[PDB]
RNA sequence: UUUGCUCCACACAAUAUAGAUGGAUACGAAUAAGGCGUCCUUGUGGCGUCGCUGAACCAUAGCAGGCUAGCGAAUUGCAAUGUCAUUUUGCGUGGGGAUAAAUCAUUUGUAUACGACUUAGA
RNA sequence: AGAACUGGCGAUGCGGGAUGAACCGAACGUAGAGUUAAGGUGCCGGAAUACACGCUCAUCAGACACCACAAAAGGUGUUAG
RNA sequence: GGCCAGCAUCAGUUUUGGUGGCAGGAUAAAUCCAUAGGAAUGUAGCUUGCCUCGGUAAGUAUUAUAGCCUGUG
């Protein structure tokens, strides 16, 4: 019920949240989709890059620039995930994907939310243990992105800045449940913790 | 010989005995008593004083607890019922966090419109302690 | 087809003015419905005597349930069945705690591993085996000795609300 | 204070429709927090608005509303149809409709 | 079809540490230290015991039972070059062109050259791995022995000699010249 | 030639909604594993505890939301937005603020089918 | 290319097979409600990211009969007899 | 005296819940009870070197300081 929902795209299943994305996307809901470049996809390696350079070898053959377009950033893999599940060339598709914005990384207007993760589209809970699985970021920059180094050094940047925050509020829950115990032992705790609270 | 440290797995393993909260179907809810072990998908329960019958009921649709009680594979409901109070399962039960905040939260959905007011109303008072118990910077 | 149900069929040649009391048959057939249990007698018994359902009648059909139906045993069965090219005779075994849910068990892991469908299936004999000697399939072998303690160790929890606000733990 | 609400925001997702066909006359309502038809069936003939907003002022008003009731359940996750007076516009696929309670049972 | 259960029993010698947490195993003693991580695999160990180490797995097929025996068997290979060490000797077959092979070190590290062989011109590069020392028998005047405390840094570096000195274009019947691997020893032995 | 224009302050009118009505409430890594607590020689360390859904947590007592420094709350008749939040754009009111270029025509040839390009000129 | 028996298209829309004269369902006054057929229920797309037991990892996997193909011959790939 | 709504009371068709009474079967089978035999994935006790009163090692021992099956009522 959240009008902005950002999405934690690490460990998760490429074409199982694209498709519970396009069906939330057409309900409006503005979905965030944020650090595309941990996303994952079943198959080895080498078998999605095989299923990618087929992808590549279909252009137009009289004028290249005509046909279709092999967008290379794991923001753009997943968008094209996307695209193929909304019926993109109407009014009602064209709005649907105006309330979607993918980045990699997690960017200075993301990073201070909160991010909520698709159970049913993880892939711990769906790839049966001992498959071979391949992460978005190392696909794309084997068929020709150049930012992955990038997008690698400022999450690492961010790591020890959201690493500096969890710290000073760990140790404000330490101050807030160390002072709490003593305004337990009251009547209104005895009052209200038989309310279920 | 010398020292060696391993951190690996503690697992709540199904075996004869243990105890299983039953979350689909008939018997919602309800404790139950693991007493034989047909294969890796499908065991044989029993849980008398929670009031289940003796079924044959998937994996899937139980939860294995953190506690076990000793009887011998392939008890009959006679006997589990004695071990049942023998091995002092159900106020075991009642003393873990699990089974209270199963408690809590039907106590919760429970609750009618007054004591929907009885809270917020006494939660201006708990509300009001904690900024004076953490009365500072 | 459906949830099983072990029926047995007594069938009989209707009778003519030479032979007033011919000889009753049985059967112990497990089929979905009182309907499938009639036609599965003329089917098996048809391909043993001359006789059709034109030709007789059937004397009785019953429900047969179990007098031990929460206790596991050790089934063994046995099967004939026709593959693709050619028939065979089979020989597996079941755990299961009642009699008509090994010949659902098997039916379903006959469909799978074989891909042999109802119809291309004849059981032959399906008996519980009495002593921890007799059982001569490793799969069912496991499951007989002492101390069966085994762990779950990747638990799923599935989800009813689409998003969650922590990354799950599969612990159990 | 700012409780204010006595609705349930629910989305108005498609008209019914088979594949390629639609028919306008009845259309989906997603109320929100409802998750099988059994206690979808609550929500059965409690009448929905789509408040909107015109430019054109009418009556002194600048919001048009639409009503309608909740007709049956939708298959097996809470969805609901809805008859409304003037049918939906088309326009609004994905757009908040409010489940008001007002014929009660309760 | 899938096992319920398979155990296997890592033996710890004496005086060897071992450290596992999250399938990651840092194995020390008197001599060196060695840390191979193995989280491809579903493998539960646990100690029994501090003088062995059982490992198990639940539930697995026939392709996952064949890789638990491959694990205790990696962990047996790390506490025995732990203990002992390993040692490559390795045997210089020429027909008339000697092979001169010496120990450089350049910008990086250690290369080993060889020259001369078959009376090429090419000097032949092929890095040391590091944990390996590289060691020529004195008293036999055409042997090298390899060294190190893992098998794998020792053996790939091994292999590195006989794939570098090939030859081409020639029978390899007739043409038997390369340096070879004759003896795979411990180092305390 | 204080008519131009820029910005900041209510008095406005006005147009436009792909669709606000309590709160988008922030570690990272791992899942055959972790969170939190707790001391300790500070570790791939002892010890406790927790998960099995966020149905949580935070907020929320009044005329569509008061007060004298305890009173105002009715008849909006039995339901009919029963409203009210924004994004823009002009016009008054006064508080400041800055005081230009481009194109055509003429020219140049590193350019040129025409446009374009590149140059020069108070 | 040619006959026998019926059914259909021609002369016929409709729901399904993405698409199609002939296949599956079913044949039509104009509307409302209800229930289904054939086919379907991750998303495009209305409808279970249902449930249950298995099998399968493919460096051209495989997925809706007509129908848009594949064979002898193989393989200590794995599973079952 | 008109249109448009809302609610009652009905009518026609329908959809979806709650709950009660019976009837049948091996007059359900089971469980539970009663009893008699039996065995093992062997309980107690007992017998062996270890040794934490047999524990863990196995030999007897068929309910004992756990129980299980099968027949019959």
């Amino acid at each position: 019920s959240q009008p902005v929902v950002v999405i934690d795209a690490k460990d998760h299943l490429l074409g199982r949240l694209a498709s519970t994305i396009a069906k939330q996307v057409l309900n409006g809901q503005k979905i965030v989709v944020v650090r595309a470049e941990a996303l994952n996809i079943s198959g080895e390696f080498f078998r999605n890059k095989l299923k990618y350079h087929d992808f590549l070898r279909k252009a137009t053959a009289f004028n290249k620039t005509r046909g279709p377009f092999h967008f290379r950033a794991p923001s753009r893999i997943l968008y094209k995930a996307i695209r193929g599940m909304v019926s993109h060339k109407t009014a009602r598709g064209k709005a649907a994907l105006e309330r979607l914005k993918i980045f990699e990384g997690i960017p200075p207007p993301y990073d201070k939310k909160k991010r909520v993760v698709v159970p049913q589209a993880l892939r711990v809970l769906r790839l049966k243990p001992g498959r071979k699985y391949t992460t978005l970021g190392k696909l794309s920059t084997s068929v020709g992105w150049k930012y992955e180094d990038v997008v690698a050094k400022l999450e690492d940047k961010r790591k020890v800045r959201s690493a500096e925050y969890y710290a000073k509020k760990r140790a404000f829950t330490k101050k807030v449940s160390s002072a709490s115990a003593a305004a337990s032992e009251s009547d209104v705790a005895k009052q209200l913790a038989s309310f279920g609270y | 010989s010398t020292d060696s440290i391993v951190k690996a797995s503690n697992w709540r393993l199904v075996e004869v005995g243990r105890v299983v909260l039953i979350k689909k179907g008939q018997s919602a809810g309800k404790l139950a008593a693991i007493v034989e072990i047909i294969d890796q998908k499908k065991v044989l329960i029993d849980g008398p004083k929670a009031g289940v019958p003796r079924q044959a009921i998937n994996l899937g649709q139980v939860v294995l607890t953190p506690l076990t009680f000793a009887l011998p594979r392939g008890a009959r409901t006679a006997t589990v019922s004695k071990k049942w109070a023998a091995a002092a399962v159900c106020e075991k039960w009642a003393a873990s966090s699990w089974a209270k905040k199963i408690a809590q939260r039907e106590r919760r959905a429970a609750l009618t419109d007054f004591e929907r007011f009885q809270v917020m109303v006494l939660r201006k008072q708990k509300r009001y302690t904690v900024k004076k118990a953490l009365a500072k910077a | 087809m459906a949830h099983f149900k072990e029926y047995q069929v007594i069938g009989r040649r209707l009778p003519t003015e030479s032979v007033p009391e011919p000889k009753l048959f049985r059967m112990r057939i497990f089929a979905s419905n009182e309907v499938i249990a009639k036609s599965r007698y003329w089917y098996f018994l048809q391909k043993l005597h001359k006789v059709k359902k034109a030709s007789g009648e059937i004397v009785s059909i019953n429900q047969i349930n179990e007098a031990h139906p929460t206790k596991v045993k050790n089934f063994g069965v046995w099967v004939r069945y026709d593959s693709r090219s050619g028939t065979h005779n089979m020989y597996k075994e079941i755990r299961d705690v009642s009699r008509v849910a090994a010949v659902e068990t098997l039916y379903q892991d006959m469909a799978a591993r074989h891909r042999a469908r109802f119809r291309s299936i004849h059981i032959l004999k399906v008996a519980e085996i009495e002593k921890t000697a007799d059982v001569k399939r490793q799969y069912v072998k496991q499951f007989l000795t002492k101390d069966l303690k085994f762990p779950l160790p990747h638990r799923v929890q599935k989800s009813t609300k689409t998003f969650s606000y922590k990354r799950p733990s599969t612990f159990y | 204070a700012e409780s204010h609400r006595l609705y349930v925001k629910g989305k108005h997702l498609s008209y019914q429709r088979s594949k390629r066909v639609n028919n306008p006359n009845v259309s989906l309502i997603k109320i929100e927090g409802v998750a099988t038809p059994q206690d979808a069936q609550f929500y059965l003939g409690k009448r929905i608005a789509y408040v909107y907003r015109a430019s054109k002022e009418v009556r002194g008003s600048k919001i048009r509303v639409m009503w309608g009731k909740v007709t049956r359940t939708h298959g097996n996750s809470g969805v609901v149809r809805a008859t409304f007076r003037n049918n939906l516009p088309a326009k609004t696929f994905g757009a908040s409709v409010r489940i008001f309670l007002y014929p009660s049972n309760i | 079809m899938k096992y319920i259960q398979t155990e296997q029993q890592i033996e710890v010698p004496e005086g060897v540490t071992v450290s596992i947490k999250s399938r990651i195993v840092k194995v020390v003693g008197p001599r060196g230290t060695l840390t191979k991580n193995l989280k491809h695999i579903d493998v539960t160990f646990t100690k029994v015991n501090n003088q062995l180490i059982k490992v198990a797995v639940h539930n697995g097929g026939r392709k996952h039972v064949a890789a638990l025996r491959t694990v205790k068997s990696l962990v047996d290979n790390m506490i025995t070059g732990v203990t002992k060490g390993y040692k490559y000797k390795m045997r210089y077959v020429y027909a008339h062109f000697p092979i001169n092979v010496n120990i450089v070190e350049k910008d990086g590290a250690k290369f080993i050259e060889v020259r001369n062989f078959l009376g090429d011109k090419k000097i032949r590069n092929v890095p040391v791995r590091d944990g390996v020392t590289i060691e020529f028998s004195t008293n036999v005047k055409d042997e090298i022995v390899l060294s190190g405390n893992s098998v794998e840094d020792v053996s790939q570096n091994a292999a590195d000699l006989q794939q570098i000195c090939r030859v081409r274009n020639k029978d390899i019947r007739k043409f038997l010249d390369g340096i070879y691997v004759s003896h795979k020893g411990f180092i305390t032995e």
